[PDB]
């Protein structure tokens, strides 16, 4: 785990997470896919502690799933994330706790719109145009607050989040062997493979 | 907080400051630490302010209900048997520190009860951080065979004992007296000797001073 | 780094008119035992101050020695000893706080609570505390330990401003102290029913009452609880 | 803290902001955090304010001692190293240090030395140092290059502190600009984020995460 | 990890001359890092406006019982709740969970739609009640507010003049606070207008 | 606290001083330590006023819902009561007992419950902070059937000498005689105890 | 274990004009939730027309400003009686303060006087020695208090010009003698209402070119 | 340990047990805890047996070279001298010594020197662990003025009493008479003072 | 700090270290010279705490440098690392010990042999033909104890070295920033600026 980024655009939201597992001094994986579709149009990428990330995330995976097959319809990312930010905010107070941060990239699609929401583990959730979890936030947000604009493009967004990869792997102190980029918009998600 | 209980001729009467801190801050200038358990039962009380609050209105409502219940008039040892099983129970996390007076068909009565759920009897006594400050004063001034008025003017004196020198006790003096055969009166603010000096100017802002981004009507209606 | 041991507990004091009163049982605690109950924790300096001491009595006499000694080495070389170059209030306690912080400064504290009172040469009061940690202030009324707690209160009933003191008497001032005294007795449980007075006069002097007894004590109204 | 100096083209830029803190407590918006050794050495700070204060003071008293001796200006290596080695005597002690030296000499030409309290020093082009460094160096690095003209590396500088002002807590007040060239440091102002900020967003079109 | 300081985020409240003020910052952080800068700390179930500081997830929580439990008062008692009777219910709510508390540090603002009478409360994070004639201040910049309001205030402010001081107030405070700021809203309420406004301050 | 029961000719007295302290301020110098549990069983109580206070209020519950059903309770049977709490709630506890009767049969009687929740049967017993101060004393001076007038003495001077050196002691003396002819209860006030 | 660290609490405030400083200080002494004294100023003449207080503890305080007067006297001996400048104060007592970096004086420390232009002068020290010159400062207890207030009412913090769309700020003027007085008067009176260590009394010290003078305020004793 | 000094009529008399322990185990149960600073001054030393004995050792050194060039010490001046050690080393000394002596013009003197180093003179005193169970013993029986025989059988029945109840002390009673008359060494075993 | 490798094949040593200056979560600097030339034919590369690492070998290169001067003459690499040892000997009974490990490189023109020693802070002196310090070992000893002949040429040490490096940027968690290289031969010292 470690780098979770989120980048909301004009008709798209974006998700990057890093590929690199890592244990002890042991990069066990470097193709790791750190994120669950929850629905059609509804991607959640996550990190933290070892073991609760994935069994979280499918945990999560499994209810909308479970929502969406018995309403015959997709929630929308909005009701999603207010799932997902109670999950946490119960298991914040359990007997051992969920250490799981996420970002939930969704295109709406009665509003048309995209929406990018992020939860840390204690049920803390906000919408935002840019989002990021751990350590990469204090490169990221600076540096998307003088870049971004509202109004751009997939294509801007994917060049904005180059320079936001490019950063960290300049100045982060670990190796977390690139990302995996994923696009939500209107057609649902796909993965860009050339990153 | 200072608070204290007096035992009097045909009855009791208690006081109480009304400071309320957070650390070294004044949280409430004027807070009402006398609270009635039932019309003739009042209750000091310091610690932590919610605790003493909280317990206070549940025995209260167990009081009102057992008082129903029996077709009698509620005594104060039952508000004392009841307070303090419900505070050894949680063996002093709830921080309750009470005086405990009031008349019944029994007489008149004065207790206190720590956190812990220890209660003790007295003629006089005082809890909080101002007690030393008011027990002071009380065992100066104290004597048997009180008159009511005596009685609340050293209770009163016990008071602002602790609001003077004590720093966690400070601004008003409330009062409730219990007497035999009588209402019970609440003297709310009975005593004001903190009130504040005129300020030396109006810090009225000239109109527009604050800088506007955005306006909206907000719909408070269905 | 220092812990008490053998302790003496509550010096009370306060201004009056001509001059000021100073008092302190003769209890030496040793915890909770009621060790020793032959000890006096005022001690004169010259005819014109008494120091009163509480916290560890081991200290106390270190302190003790100290005062003697200011008193041999104030004297040599010193013709006016006895008259204007004689050791005024100020003079001992400056010295005493000078000595309590710098002990503080060294990690290494005399585990003391002192109040220096007196009448200077030119007839002003001299009234003010000093502690283990060098900290020093001075008021109309001063007490130490419990007695800050309890003494205060009734003490500042009498004298609550600097102009309250030219309307106080000493024998207004003597029996607020005594009574402050009793009801230490009633509420410390390190005090004792004996005690020791001094009252530094402009006019009269020096004049130190030993063997004071707590007296006139409320203990009827026990029967009925 | 928030301070960065970097090297290009036409010289040094330096920039800091001007905010101190004791916790929460903002305990001022208008500390000078550039010191003026010479009229060609800068030194920036960060860190514990006494320990930097003090320090770089006495720095700038070793440093005019040496030209005094030596009848020449000191190399900004031999000033770094002055309070490098001063820090590392007090290595464990409890210091806390984030600096800079930054200056031009005819025999290094611009240089900048980065000096902390553990003894580290490093001879480098670009360093961002305090609380915000991360997020100075977010857009410091992402519109960088060699080429950059005065007007450009000033207000890259200027628009890195900002940045940081914005995002790190514990950074803010005002960005005050050094430019340093051969023939010594220029001040270039002290700049309010109070009003910056709103400039920069409404000209630059930028900050659209906050309500404008 | 002190869990009132995390997010940080700062409410206060004002009475004046047939009316009351409610304001709060709207940033939300994670210690040093400023994360969000839309996160509104004021709440309204029907004409009863409540400020929550504190842990973030505690307020948005809150925000979601209150509503709820204001929503089932309002269809049993076919009325919306008033000002002091909703007081009750945080103090109720928050004692209730006494050993296991939320974070946080409410504070209800309103005018009671039958007497008229401006009413404002602030509570500790485990209920305590601490109501108050002139203002109620709350979260990480509490010490500064107490400062701004015990100073700027003084009652029986119009509507307008109300703003101007509570605005001032909250403002002054923020700037002196690490975690507080990011912007502002202040509602100014009337007996039946309410007035929203967003502050321009500094963003740092 | 210092208390103490001694058993006599007629039957047994309890004694105790009057203070409760919160550290070194006195919080009640006027404390009535001995408390009855049964008409003529009474115990003294030492420790924790809240813990000792919650035991003899269970333990009065516990005889007077005996006596309903099987008639007068036996001192033993009280102490058994006593006992029973304190043993099994030893880790939640800080009470030291003294539990004291008058039987017509057993005639007077004191067991002592310490810390553990052990019972002993004694002639007399003493407990308390101030109680370590006068074992010596205690010891040497007492005998067995002694008169009402010289077991009064007996404890008046050993708590006198108790109160003396303890801190934790002091105020009045309050002293419960059981015997056949009924409950006196006695106050001996500082004018007189101290100066013994 | 020993602890050689006590916090007397109260507080001190500084604010500069034209041609005139004032450094104000309350009068309480306090430890723990007692008071030591009503009357115990801490704010000193120390010389050349510098007005000093070292607020906190107060035997770091009386230690520090005791050795800043020694230090004022032993550079008149040196240096031909020259007058020492604020400013020359200031950096002098940095090197006093940190002298002692790894056992502090645990105070803040608040000068005032006139520069060598003529004009208002207060200078503030962290407990370690950082220093920096401005036109206003609280130090103690309820600087936090304070100093927001000072912020907005010195510095016209946030003050737009009325109708200017928030675009012109309020501009800055220096304040006369009689309106910082207000000021300090109204900023203890609204610190003693909401801070449990201030109180009693409130002694101010004007400084301009013609000397040193005193007032004295009562505050509230509670 | 259990020790003791009492002056009287002739002079003074000192007393101790002979117990030392490691623990709950007996390292010597013939301890001579009376110990020789010079010709008429001794000490009864509590506490650590390594602190006292260095201090004791420390003090019979500076007395004798004060005997060599001043004549004979004072009692006085002995515990003065155990003071200044006491207390200027009183962070690493567990020590609590009682200084008893005979000049011919001061009579009988007895100081007890505390943990804390402070010093206090005295009649009588008592000290050690054994202490607490007799001080309501010792102020009720001792008289000023008090014959040699009468004096022997108040140390011996106090030191009786705290032998019985402390568990840190016991073995015989040893006692040292200081009169002008000079140095008398006395013992007594279990056998005699057990059954007092 | 961190990565400090040496090879010592037929004719040379050949040390290995990493450019990376890192600090929280900041890399401060990637061109890092961990190295201090102590005399003509010896090399040697450190790492371990921050400051401490720099002031220890630039305080050993002064004394050898001196020592040089004094008697016109190279001290051999064995006769260095006995010095060098006996510095961190003593320094690990000091109030503040040196917290720096070391690796000596150095071609003994007496013997005409390459030679390695490692020496880590407690003053552990050893010669090896390959050696290590800190995590790296752990990966490149193995790789070694393959690969490595006693009689490989400069040429084949680099195309082993290559292979460590590889091995490490697969498998090491941080991102170290490369590694500079050097060689010590009969010739002396010279880098290789292209790896
Ligand atoms: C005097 C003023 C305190 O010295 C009184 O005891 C006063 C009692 C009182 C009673 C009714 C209404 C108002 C006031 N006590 C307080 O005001 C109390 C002081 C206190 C604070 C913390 C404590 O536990 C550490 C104990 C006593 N203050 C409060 O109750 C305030 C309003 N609440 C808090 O500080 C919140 N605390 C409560 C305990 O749990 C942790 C957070
Ligand atoms: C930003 C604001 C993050 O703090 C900078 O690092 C800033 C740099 C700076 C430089 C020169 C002048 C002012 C400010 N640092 C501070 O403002 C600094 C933060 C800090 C506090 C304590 C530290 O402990 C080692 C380290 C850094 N603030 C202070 O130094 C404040 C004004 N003073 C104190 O906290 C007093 N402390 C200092 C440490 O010793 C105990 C007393
Ligand atoms: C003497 C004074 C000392 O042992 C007695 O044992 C006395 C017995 C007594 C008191 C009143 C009524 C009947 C009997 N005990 C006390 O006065 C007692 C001292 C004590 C407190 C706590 C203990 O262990 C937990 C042991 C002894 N005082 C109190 O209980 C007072 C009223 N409350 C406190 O001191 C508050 N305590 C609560 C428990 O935790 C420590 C703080
Ligand atoms: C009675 C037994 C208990 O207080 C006496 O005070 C007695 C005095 C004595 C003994 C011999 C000769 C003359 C006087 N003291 C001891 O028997 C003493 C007990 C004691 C040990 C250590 C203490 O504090 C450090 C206090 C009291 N016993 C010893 O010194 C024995 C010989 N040694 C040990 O117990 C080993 N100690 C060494 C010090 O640290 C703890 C372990
Ligand atoms: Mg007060
Ligand atoms: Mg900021
Ligand atoms: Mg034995």
């Amino acid at each position: 785990m470690d780098i979770i980024l989120g980048i909301r655009v004009q008709d798209s939201v974006i998700l990057a997470s890093s590929k690199a597992v890592t244990r002890g001094i042991s990069v066990l994986k470097d193709s790791d896919d750190k994120t669950r579709q929850l629905s059609p149009h509804t991607l959640m990428s996550f990190a933290g502690e070892a073991g609760d990330t994935v069994q979280f995330a499918e945990y999560i995976q499994a209810n909308i799933q479970l929502y969406s097959i018995r309403e015959d319809y997709e929630l929308s990312p909005q009701a999603v994330s207010s799932f997902v930010r109670q999950e946490l905010a119960k298991s914040i107070r359990s007997r051992r706790p969920y250490q799981v941060n996420v970002l939930i990239g969704g295109y709406d699609k009665k509003k048309n719109k995209p929406e990018l929401y992020q939860i840390d583990y204690l049920g803390t959730k906000v919408e935002l145009p840019y989002g990021a979890h751990g350590y990469s936030g204090f490169y990221t947000f600076s540096l998307l607050d003088h870049h971004y604009r509202p109004d751009m493009t997939t294509e801007e967004g994917l060049d904005l989040l180059k320079l936001c990869v490019q950063e960290l792997e300049k100045r982060m102190p670990m190796d977390f062997k690139g990302v995996i980029v994923k696009i939500v918009d209107k057609d649902g998600i796909r993965q860009v493979d050339d990153f | 907080t200072t608070i204290v209980g007096v035992k009097f001729n045909n009855g009791v009467v208690i006081a109480a400051d009304t400071r309320s801190t957070q650390g070294p801050i004044v949280a409430d200038k004027n807070c009402a630490k006398l609270h009635r358990i039932s019309p003739k039962i009042w209750c000091a009380g310091a610690g932590t302010a919610a605790d003493t609050e909280a317990v206070t209105q549940l025995i209260g409502s167990n009081i009102e209900l057992h008082s129903l219940y029996t077709s009698r008039e509620p005594r104060v040892v039952s508000a004392l048997q009841m307070l303090k099983q419900h505070l050894f129970k949680y063996q002093g996390h709830i921080g309750a520190y009470l005086i405990v007076a009031g008349v019944d068909p029994t007489g008149s009565h004065l207790f206190s009860i720590h956190a812990h759920g220890s209660t003790d009897v007295g003629y006089y006594l005082s809890l909080g951080s101002g007690s030393l400050a008011a027990m002071a004063v009380l065992e100066s001034h104290w004597k048997q065979d009180l008159t009511k008025e005596e009685a609340i003017k050293l209770a009163s004196d016990a008071i602002q004992a602790g609001i003077w020198n004590d720093l966690g006790s400070g601004s008003n003096v409330d009062v409730c007296v219990m007497e035999i055969g009588k209402d019970a009166e609440y003297l709310r603010n009975y005593l004001t000797p903190n009130v504040r000096e005129e300020k030396q100017k109006s810090y009225k802002f000239p109109r527009g001073t604050t800088a506007v981004l955005k306006e909206s009507i907000v719909n408070i209606c269905d | 780094t220092q812990q008490p041991i053998v302790t003496g507990t509550s010096v009370i004091s306060m201004k009056y008119d001509n001059g000021v009163i100073i008092a302190a049982d003769n209890l030496g605690s040793y915890g909770s035992l009621l060790r020793f109950n032959g000890v006096e924790r005022l001690i004169p300096v010259g005819d014109n101050t008494v120091v009163g001491i509480s916290g560890d009595i081991s200290d106390m006499q270190h302190i003790e020695r100290l005062l003697k000694d200011l008193v041999t080495e104030n004297a040599y070389d010193n013709p006016l000893a006895d008259a204007e170059e004689a050791l005024e209030p100020s003079y001992i306690f400056e010295y005493l706080a000078t000595v309590m912080y710098q002990r503080r400064s060294k990690m290494n504290p005399l585990w003391n609570a002192i109040i220096v009172a007196g009448v200077q040469s030119n007839g002003d009061q001299f009234l003010r505390y000093v502690n283990l940690l060098g900290v020093t202030y001075s008021s109309p009324t001063l007490a130490t330990g419990f007695g800050a707690h309890m003494a205060n209160p009734l003490l500042r009933k009498v004298v609550d401003r600097e102009s309250d003191i030219p309307k106080t008497t000493v024998q207004v001032a003597e029996e607020a102290i005594v009574n402050a005294m009793r009801v230490l007795y009633y509420r410390d449980a390190r005090s004792s029913r004996n005690f020791s007075l001094a009252i530094i006069d402009k006019n009269t002097g020096l004049t130190f009452k030993k063997n004071l007894q707590v007296e006139n004590m409320k203990w009827d109204f026990a029967k009925d609880i | 803290t928030t301070t960065l100096a970097f090297r290009f083209q036409g010289g040094i830029i330096v920039a800091v902001d001007s905010r101190a803190t004791a916790g929460n407590w903002v305990a001022s918006q208008t500390v000078k955090k550039v010191i003026e050794i010479n009229p060609f050495l800068l030194g920036t700070m960060a860190g514990g304010s006494a320990d930097c204060q003090f320090w770089e003071t006495w720095l700038g008293s070793q440093c005019r001692l040496h030209e005094l001796r030596e009848k020449e200006r000191i190399s900004v290596a031999a000033a770094s190293k002055i309070l490098s080695n001063l820090v590392y005597q007090y290595k464990g002690a409890g210091l806390s240090m984030g600096t800079m030296i930054c200056g031009y000499t005819r025999k290094e030409g611009p240089t900048i030395y980065y000096v902390d309290s553990d003894g580290t020093r490093l001879k480098g082009d670009i360093f961002c140092v305090g609380s915000g460094q991360t997020f100075a160096y977010g857009v410091l690095d992402s519109n960088y290059k060699w080429d950059l003209s005065v007007e450009d590396a000033l207000y890259l500088g200027k628009r890195s502190i900002l940045a940081a002002a914005h995002r790190d807590a514990y950074s803010g007040g005002s960005v005050n600009l050094y430019h340093v060239t051969e023939d010594g440091w220029i001040y270039h102002g002290n700049h309010d984020v109070g009003e910056l900020f709103w400039k920069v967003k409404e000209e630059e079109g930028s900050f659209n995460n906050v309500i404008g | 990890s002190d869990p009132s300081s995390i997010n940080g985020g700062i409410v206060v409240a004002m009475t004046g001359k047939d009316c009351v003020a409610i304001a709060c910052d709207l940033r939300l952080g994670s210690q040093s890092l400023g994360v969000s800068n839309k996160f509104e700390k004021i709440f309204h179930y029907g004409h009863v406006f409540l400020g929550i500081t504190g842990l973030a997830t505690d307020v948005t929580t809150l925000n979601e019982m209150f509503r709820y439990k204001t929503n089932l008062y309002k269809l049993k008692e076919e009325r919306a709740i008033e000002p002091e009777t909703f007081t009750q219910l945080v103090s109720s709510s928050l004692y209730e969970r006494r050993f296991g508390p939320y974070f946080v540090g409410p504070v209800v603002a309103g005018i009671n739609s039958k007497s008229g009478k401006p009413f404002i409360a602030g509570f500790d994070l485990i209920g305590c009640i601490d109501e108050a004639k002139d203002f109620i201040v709350s979260g990480t910049a509490s010490d500064q507010l107490f400062g701004m309001c015990e100073s700027l205030y003084e009652p029986n402010l119009e509507p307008e003049d109300l703003f101007e001081t509570i605005s001032q107030a909250l403002l002054n405070a923020a700037d002196r606070d690490a975690l507080s700021g990011w912007g502002a809203v202040v509602y100014i309420i009337k007996k039946d207008e309410v007035v929203k406004r967003y502050l321009k301050m500094r963003q740092d | 606290t210092s208390i103490m029961a001694v058993t006599f000719k007629d039957g047994v007295i309890l004694g105790a001083d009057s203070r409760t302290t919160t550290g070194a301020y006195i919080a009640n110098r006027v404390t009535d330590k001995l408390t009855r549990v049964h008409d003529k069983i009474w115990c003294c109580r030492s420790g924790s006023a809240a813990d000792t206070q919650a035991i003899a209020d269970i333990v009065q519950y516990h005889l007077e819902l005996y006596t309903s059903q099987y008639g007068t309770p036996s001192t033993e049977t009280a102490a058994s009561v006593f006992k029973e709490l304190c043993y099994e709630n030893k880790d939640n506890l800080t009470a030291g007992i003294i539990v004291a009767g008058y039987d017509d049969k057993n005639k007077g009687e004191v067991y002592t419950i310490p810390l553990g929740g052990s019972v002993h049967k004694l002639p007399y017993a003493i407990a308390g902070s101030g109680s370590t101060f006068i074992y010596g004393y205690c010891d040497k001076n007492f005998r067995e059937n002694m008169s009402k007038e010289e077991t009064v003495d007996f404890i008046k001077h050993s708590l006198s000498q108790a109160i003396k050196w303890d801190g934790s002691s002091g105020g009045v003396i309050r002293m419960v005689v059981l015997t056949a002819a009924g409950v006196e209860r006695l106050i001996f006030y500082p004018d007189e105890y101290e100066q013994l | 274990q020993f602890n050689p660290y006590g916090d007397n609490g109260g507080t001190i405030l500084g604010i500069a004009g034209e041609d005139f400083a004032v450094l104000a200080g309350d009068t309480r002494n306090i430890t723990d939730y007692s008071i030591n004294s009503r009357y115990e100023p801490k704010v000193f003449d120390c010389g050349d027309n510098i007005v000093m207080s070292a607020n906190g503890f107060a035997a770091d305080g009386d230690a520090l400003v005791k050795r800043f007067k020694n230090s004022v006297k032993w550079y008149h001996f040196d240096h031909n009686d020259k007058k020492l400048s604020i400013n020359s104060a200031a950096r002098n007592i940095q090197h006093l303060l940190y002298g002692k970096r790894f056992f502090p004086y645990y105070v803040h420390t608040i000068i005032a006087g006139l520069d060598e232009d003529g004009k208002g002068a207060v200078y503030s020290f962290d407990p370690v020695g950082s220093y920096e010159r401005e036109q206003c400062r609280a130090g103690g207890a309820a600087a936090s208090l304070i100093m927001p207030f000072l912020d907005n009412q010195v510095n016209f913090k946030n003050q737009y010009e009325p109708g200017t769309n928030g675009k012109v700020k309020k501009p800055l003027k220096y304040l006369s003698v009689e309106e910082v007085i207000k000021l300090v008067r109204d900023s203890f009176t609204s610190a003693t209402e909401r801070h449990i260590q201030v109180g009693d009394g409130l002694e101010i010290l004007i400084v301009t070119k013609d000397g040193v003078r005193k007032e004295f305020y009562e505050l509230k004793r509670d």
